[PDB]
């Protein structure tokens, strides 16, 4: 078994011709007749094998009397058969031909290591002419076509010392020409003299290179084919069909064309013939060759007379139908079932269905193997006609091996863990499928002719796993994050929101119970109102002492609904979870409390019961709907007379030639908007409690019974908006451009559309639906490109004994809190002694698991951030410390080794990505304010205004969270300074549109510099008005005369001197960027807070957060501190001379201008801040800050997308996706190793845990962090073979041989693509019994 | 211990080792068809398997002794 | 003879189903007339008027 | 199609979703109740026997 | 309809997916994935070796379950021996490491 890893290299025509059995010559298959082999073809049986075993032909030597016999009758071996799926031949050629995945792919692996250009070798093979096979005399060169008339030069000067002719061979003897050796110790030798510049880099990567294979062991020889095998018949099959008519393999097509060409010029060869003949016996050779190899990539593809290309080998491995994606990963399967599926309405949650007939065919061996046992059924021809009988015996068989034997069922698309689980069978003579209701969702199926599929846990360990794992009653809570999965589906929750309910108007109001007893005797009497406040009696528990129930009794003036329920709830709990109307979300937290502190089962017993009772009364409370339940308002004739004469206005309008179309147009569709929205009044206040029934009175009115408001309460069907579509207007409708038509819905369903208020309708119907149908492939790509890459994680410490890692701090942006740290902090390690709010209060020694007493315990406290030893910070090399993750969510408590996860993260984020696609500056509330980092100005007028692009508003409450999140126009006009308070509901800031202010605080004489016509400019008048001065064009549209140099109207005194900026040394003008028109002339005096200048007016982000592209158009953070300056100017774009404190300034990057900057030309950034407005590239992150900023920016950013959508995920998920994006190591310093080779992080740890340690101080080199994608990682990986699955096989497939790769098989797809176990789940055991092994000797 | 497989797990702490240990108990029921520990009570070898390893019973360690032992007197019996 | 959920035609906004409904339930309130006077079999007279 | 009874109501789980109850009278009439003609043939041919 | 195992192909020799031809359904890698994300490495290579590529393992294994013991043996799928075969006329060096 054991296993540490092997050797490989090229392939030797030694090896084909040992591997192979013998030559095959010929291209001929059978007989046209006796349909048999051929002697010496592609099919020779006395090669590859026989059909039968251990006979001869004739049969002479058989059944191992004649083991290693030949029948000499006919020369044929007594051998058997499983060899015949392995016995090849052998082909030898006329002459060589070369691998083309040495040659096609990039770097070549042959021409990089010659590094001689192809297409010289290409002519040098398409033979142009005469060719250097040697230029032995290096006054030739090699590879150097000779002409037949410049050739007779070479030769009549030198003759001898010179090899200029034809052909491959010429590749071949330079192959075995070159000597790797004495150039690398060479180039070393002269490395050390000089290890130069450019120059030496490339000796050192030839030195390197040489010596790898070298030491490596390589034999580029056999980049060079000679020997060609020959695959084994049963490997490219041919067979017929029931009409004679046969089918095959294309292989045979080309292994046929090849052999042809060999032999025909095996006969040209021995004549002598003109050679251009065998050249182009030569090519063709070669390309039947590489089109074995290759067929459709090289030119025009080949074809039958269909004119359909035709497979080659390598798409057998590559892509959708290779073996991996199609057949060896994802298979079809023995003994399953499906059919159209309905409820089970009655079932408990670990039953199901099972139509017997397909119970009977599943279960056929075991009830076959019980007739005999029971010997009713004597032989199989017995059991199987008595099974075609049906026997009265074969059902209650059936049901006694059915009993207790779990079965799977699977529906389409298995998107998340929980769309296959395992039920018990529940054996019934109906059709469809039956099915417990509650898990419609986690299935998300509904019952409109779906059908499921099914599948049988034969074996032990899996009938167990079904039992116990995939089972109905293990899976309560989605992984992705803690809620229920238990949710009512829509009617049980009608139910109860019924029962438990309070009127006023029914009967039976303030009478007396002793308890729910009477309550049902009088509600299932008729007596008494369900929904009636009226006192009872309670006798509730509670376990207050040491889980010591408390008993007391008590009365409550409720409802008979609740009374009647109460005596479900299992007797720990207080009445006040009863005592409300019933919502679902009560519903939700009903079972949480009952799960948290009861344990389960009650909880279990319970859901069981409340979906029983709500079902039940729910049948006896009624439901349904009339066209009375929506409305025919008393005021529709006088909205109607009203737009009449509205519209009869904006005739009379549009005739005078005045308000033309667009105020007109706008004005219309306002006033159709607010005319059926009175409607929506009319009709909602002519429903909701217009039924007054008196009772005892005079009159009162009460919620009446429409059904609608009800089933929109619950949460089952239907909001505001489904009821205004049926009542009010339908919003706007925008037809397919996104532009918004203005001239609505008016209608509704009830009172009648018009056609094209529906044709409209069918526009967003086409494109919402287009968009559903085509993005299970954007999340397919997603989802599996991310799986690929799936290794795990495994413990080796009790804690690292390490410091601090991360912060944790809550995710309220926008809105509330979204996670509290209360849970954040929960089953994590604390980095550090932490405090309260009352400080110097410490509550943990630097490491604690913070459970909930503690995360309440901080709850309690107003401490707003604590910091935990990360599983990142976790120190431990090769592997992480258990309380830096912190809590196993399923254990509850601190994670044990070896069980590990992350497609738990793909199924957790790509499941909900399905269909989740489909100026001011404010503070809402009281309490302190803390805006920082930003630069702006108390403006002319005396309140705030932002003049550094960076701040974005939050409205902050009292406590000091945030409850809203907005952004702010730089240099806009605000009406509140940040620190004051405000009452929210205001326009903090009224702002110009058009207009972005260039006020002058100063007051100078102006005067027309730095700013000429057509230059920087054009002078142009503003026309309206009329005045002007200089006029600054946008980026583009201003000659290139000028746009080299910021254009600047220049503020003056009588002096001309620079009038400084007030309470400063700095000058004081306006580079003017485009729009920013003077209006009054050169000479002209401006004064304080004067205007010189006005200035006029998804998915796909998923995929770009994902797979690392690039951020993509404008300016970016300071990439470098130190003082930073303005570059070439503007071929489209500017540069940016930038000149460190102490590092180098070369770096200069084209910005748009026309985007406007931050940093002036003089300015000074620090590092990693803003130039302009826009965003940076994160690996600009990675290689300018450090690790934490940049992931903590990538997650930010991802969850804000989603967060946006509605959408909750833990997080820990979108961590560990970006710890497998990439581990590449570049070195910074050499001496150990290269100076920036990429190397294992984990191997970097180990030469400085060998070298810088007292072996040296330090030899060698200090390395870096790295980034550049998820899919490169993919590839960039020990094994080939997981590399080796996807898409681009062969390129991969290339770059694996080239290098004789030998990987060990310890990943997941490793193991998998050979079907043997890998370390955990099922393997756990057998992997930690070979670690102990390890450890154990 | 017929809808929940829980109280098996609070015992010896895993799903994948409580789902291997009732698969190496019941082996040694449907074949080898000696008697159970906790009353049959007309169920599959299942229930039985996961009983005796609720009741604190069955588990690797006990079943490596019995095994080990057995084979050693076998050795015993074969000299 | 047949009981239908109208928990989807809110959200289905099939409500031309509910005018068919109606004009039909409508229609065997005719037919039914006609019924009662073929076994009453009415004379020539008021089938004519009806 | 066919003409006949019709009330909108929930009813114990039996039309939970998109599914429908209909009472058993209506297949008394087998006015639902309907066929299906489906083919079956048998080609007689040339045997070398 | 609801059916057995069916035919096999030709060139790959691998089941039939089709419930009239008595199929099985076919699996993106989503699913077998979703089964690593669960554990059952025991399934996962039953979904490997023996119902699609592997023969020792489906026949050791229908032997067994009829002998009671549910025991595995894996081998090695198919698939791979001849993406060997395949990247070996190539005439580059690929070859089993046979047990
Ligand atoms: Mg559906
Ligand atoms: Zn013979
Ligand atoms: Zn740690």
């Amino acid at each position: 078994e054991e296993f540490d890893a092997i050797k490989i290299a090229l392939a030797s025509p030694d090896m084909i011709r040992s591997w192979s059995f013998g030559e095959v010559k010929k291209p001929e298959t059978i007989n046209y007749r006796t349909f048999k082999p051929e002697r010496d073809g592609l099919f020779c049986a006395r090669i590859f094998g026989p059909v039968k075993d251990y006979e001869c032909l004739c049969g002479k030597y058989k059944r191992l009397k004649h083991r290693g016999v030949i029948c000499e009758k006919c020369g044929v071996e007594v051998t058997q058969t499983k060899v015949r799926r392995e016995r090849m031949g052998h082909i030898e050629l006329a002459s060589p031909t070369a691998h083309i995945w040495f040659l096609k792919s990039l770097p070549s692996r042959i021409g990089l290591l010659l590094d001689m250009p192809l297409r010289d070798i290409e002519r040098v093979l398409y033979f142009e002419s005469y060719v250097v096979i040697e230029g032995g005399m290096t006054n030739l060169e090699r590879q150097q076509i000779l002409t037949e008339e410049q050739y007779l030069d070479a030769l009549e000067e030198f003759g001898d010392e010179f090899d200029a002719k034809m052909g491959a061979e010429a590749i071949q003897a330079l192959l075995k020409s070159m000597d790797l050796e004495q150039e690398c110790e060479q180039l070393r030798e002269e490395l050390n003299e000089t290890n130069s510049e450019t120059k030496r880099k490339k000796l050192t990567k030839r030195i390197k290179l040489l010596e790898a294979f070298v030491q490596s062991g390589n034999k580029p020889e056999w980049m060079i084919l000679t020997v060609l095998p020959v695959l084994p018949p049963d490997l490219r099959p041919l067979v017929p069909l029931d009409g004679g008519r046969f089918a095959t393999s294309d292989l045979n097509d080309l292994y046929r064309r090849v052999i042809n060409r060999n032999n025909r010029l095996k006969r040209l060869l021995d004549l002598a013939a003109p050679d251009i003949i065998v050249r182009n016996e030569k090519r063709m050779l070669q390309e039947a060759v590489d089109a074995l190899l290759d067929n459709g990539r090289r030119g025009r593809a080949i074809t039958g007379s269909n004119k359909r290309p035709l497979k080659s080998l390598a798409d057998m491995i590559k892509g959708k139908q290779g073996r991996f994606r199609q057949n060896l990963l994802g298979k079809r399967v023995d003994y399953s079932g499906r059919s159209v599926i309905t409820v089970g309405p009655y079932l408990r949650l670990h039953q199901c269905g099972l139509p017997k007939k397909m119970a009977l065919e599943l279960f056929k061996p075991f009830i076959y193997g019980k007739l005999e046992l029971r010997g009713l059924a004597t032989t199989i021809k017995a059991a199987k006609k008595m099974v075609e009988r049906e026997e009265a015996v074969v059902w209650d068989i059936l049901d006694e091996v059915i009993r207790e034997h779990p079965v799977l069922l699977n529906r389409a698309p298995t998107l998340h863990r929980l769309g296959i689980q395992a039920f018990e069978p529940v054996l019934i003579e109906g059709k469809a499928i039956q099915l417990h209701p509650l898990v419609c969702a986690a299935y998300n199926a509904d019952f409109d002719g779906d059908q499921m599929a099914v599948h049988v846990p034969l074996t032990l360990e899996a009938q167990l796993e079904a039992r116990a794992l995939m089972m109905s009653t293990n899976n309560i809570l989605s992984p992705a994050n803690g809620e229920p999965i238990i949710v009512p589906s829509q009617d049980v929750v009608l139910g109860l929101y019924y029962m438990t309910r309070d009127c006023v108007n029914a009967k039976g109001e303030g009478m007396v119970l002793t308890g729910p007893k009477e309550a049902e005797r009088l509600y299932r009497s008729g007596l008494a109102s369900l929904h009636a406040r009226v006192k009872v009696r309670i006798t509730e528990y509670e376990k207050d002492a040491n889980g010591e129930l408390v008993a007391k009794t008590s009365l409550k003036d409720t409802t008979v609904g609740r009374a009647i329920l109460w005596m479900i709830v299992p007797k720990g709990l207080p009445y006040s979870i009863v005592n409300q109307a019933l919502g679902k979300k009560a519903i939700s937290k009903m079972l949480n409390t009952c799960y948290r502190i009861l344990g389960l089962k009650p909880t279990v017993i319970f859901a069981d019961q409340i979906m029983y009772t709500g079902f039940a009364y729910a049948a006896r409370s009624g439901a349904s709907v009339g066209i009375d339940d929506m409305v025919i308002p008393e005021k529709k004739h006088e909205i109607i007379s009203e737009a009449e004469a509205e519209v009869a206005e904006i005739q009379e309008q549009f005739q005078s030639g005045l308000v033309t179309a667009g105020e007109r147009y706008n004005k219309v569709i306002d006033i159709w908007a607010a005319a059926n929205d009175r409607v929506s009044k009319a009709m909602m206040d002519n429903l909701q409690t217009e039924t007054v029934i008196n009772r005892d009175g005079q009159e009162e009115k009460q919620v009446s019974f429409n059904s609608i408001y009800m089933m929109a309460d619950s949460g089952a069907r239907g909001s505001a908006a489904q009821i205004r579509q049926l009542a009010g207007m339908r919003g706007l409708m925008a037809k397919p451009d996104g532009s918004i038509i203005e001239t609505p819905i008016t209608a509704n369903f009830r009172e009648g559309l018009n056609v094209l208020q529906y044709f409209i309708s069918t526009h967003g119907a086409r494109k919402g639906l287009a968009d559903t149908a085509l993005k299970t492939a954007n999340s397919g790509y997603l989802t599996r490109r991310l799986v690929d890459v799936a290794q795990d994680l495994v413990v080796t410490e009790d804690d690292c004994g390490t410091h601090e890692g991360i912060m944790m701090t809550p995710v309220i942006e926008g809105g509330d809190v979204k996670e509290p740290l209360r849970d954040r902090v929960l089953g994590r390690v604390t980095a550090e002694d932490v405090l309260k709010p009352g400080t110097a209060d410490i509550l943990v020694p630097r490491n604690t698991l913070l459970h909930e007493q503690w995360c309440d315990l901080l709850e309690e406290n107003s401490v707003d951030a604590v910091k935990v030893r990360s599983v990142v910070s976790c120190d431990t090399d090769f592997g992480v410390c258990a309380h830096c993750y912190g809590r196993d969510l399923a254990r509850g408590h601190i994670i044990n080794k070896g069980e590990a996860i992350g497609v738990i993260a793909a199924q957790s984020i790509g499941e909900p990505g399905t269909q989740l696609t489909m100026s001011s500056i404010q503070v809402k509330n009281k309490g302190s304010i803390k805006l920082s980092n930003v630069k702006s100005v108390v403006n002319s007028s005396g309140k705030l205004v932002i003049t550094s692009r960076n701040t974005e508003l939050k409205l902050i409450d009292e406590f000091g969270r945030t409850k809203e999140s907005y952004k702010v126009p730089y240099g806009a006009v605000l009406a509140k300074g940040d620190g004051e308070q405000v009452a929210g509901g205001e326009t903090v800031a009224n702002w110009d549109p058009h207009t972005m202010p260039v006020i002058t605080e100063v007051s100078g004489f102006v005067r027309f510099t730095d700013m000429i016509d057509g230059q920087t400019i054009t002078r142009q008048t503003d026309e309206l008005t009329g005045l002007s001065s200089l006029v600054v064009l946008d980026s583009a549209e201003r000659t290139a005369g000028g746009k080299d140099l910021r254009p600047a109207l220049k503020i003056v005194d009588a002096q001309g001197n620079d009038v400084l900026i007030p309470g400063t040394d700095m000058p004081a003008q306006y580079f003017l960027p485009g729009k920013a028109i003077v209006q009054l002339e050169d000479g002209v005096q401006i004064s304080s807070g004067d205007t010189l200048a006005r200035i006029p007016q998804g998915l796909p982000r998923v995929a770009d957060l994902f797979e690392a592209r690039r951020p993509k158009e404008p300016a970016i953070l300071a990439e470098i501190s130190g003082i930073v300056s303005f570059g070439k100017e503007t071929k489209g774009k500017r540069r940016l001379v930038i000149t460190p404190v102490d590092g180098s300034d070369p770096y200069e990057e084209m910005i748009p201008k026309w985007r406007q900057l931050n940093v002036f030309e003089g300015e000074r950034v620090e590092r990693g801040d803003v130039i302009s407005d826009g965003p940076e590239a994160p690996h600009d992150i990675l290689r300018l800050r450090g690790v934490h900023a940049v992931t903590r920016y990538i997650v930010n950013e991802v969850q804000d997308v989603y967060r946006l959508q509605g959408v909750k995920i833990n997080d820990k998920h979108i961590e560990v996706i970006v710890r497998q994006m990439l581990r590449k190591a570049t070195i910074v310093n050499a001496g150990s190793s290269d100076f920036l080779e990429g190397e294992q992080v984990e191997y970097s740890r180990v030469k400085i845990a060998n070298r810088e340690l007292e072996a040296n101080g330090k030899v060698g080199a200090t390395y870096s962090r790295d980034l550049l994608g998820i899919t490169k990682a993919s590839l960039a990986t020990e094994s080939f073979i997981s590399a080796a699955s996807f898409q681009e096989t062969t390129r991969v497939l290339t770059e694996a041989a080239v290098a004789g790769k030998r990987d060990e098989l310890r990943g997941l797809k490793e193991n998998v693509i050979v079907g043997r176990l890998i370390p955990a789940g099922t393997g756990y055991a057998y992997h930690q019994d070979r670690m102990r092994r390890r450890a154990a000797g | 211990a017929r809808v929940t497989v829980q109280d098996a797990v609070e015992k010896i702490g895993n799903r994948f080792d409580l789902v291997l240990v009732a698969a190496r108990r019941a082996r040694q029921m449907q074949v080898g068809g000696k008697d159970p520990l906790v009353p049959e009570e007309n169920d599959k070898t299942t229930v039985i398997a996961l009983r005796e390893i609720e009741e604190g019973l069955i588990n690797n360690q006990i079943l490596d002794v019995r095994e080990r032992q057995e084979q050693q007197e076998q050795e015993a019996a074969e000299l | 003879d047949i009981v239908l959920n109208p928990l989807g035609v809110p959200s289905r906004m099939n409500i031309g189903q509910i005018l068919e409904t109606h004009l039909g339930m409508a229609a065997k309130g005719i037919g039914d007339k006609i019924n009662a006077m073929l076994k009453q079999q009415q004379e020539v007279a008021k089938l004519r008027e009806f | 199609g066919q003409n006949m009874r019709v009330a909108f109501m929930p009813w114990n789980g039996y039309n939970f979703e998109d599914s429908i109850l209909v009472s058993e009278r209506v297949v008394q009439e087998d006015r639902f109740t309907t066929i299906h003609i489906q083919e079956l043939a048998c080609v007689s041919r040339d045997t070398k026997l | 309809h609801a059916r057995s195992t069916g035919s096999y192909s030709l060139v790959t020799q691998q089941p039939l997916g089709g419930k009239a031809q008595f199929g099985g359904q076919r699996f993106g890698e989503m699913e077998v994935w979703a089964l690593e994300a669960y554990g059952a490495a025991y399934t996962l290579q039953e979904m490997l070796t023996v119902k699609s590529d592997d023969v020792n393992g489906r026949t050791k294994m229908y032997k067994n379950i009829v002998d009671g013991n549910h025991q595995m043996e894996p081998g090695m799928p198919e698939s791979f021996n001849v993406l060997l075969k395949e990247i070996r006329s190539l005439g580059i060096n690929i070859e089993l490491e046979d047990e």
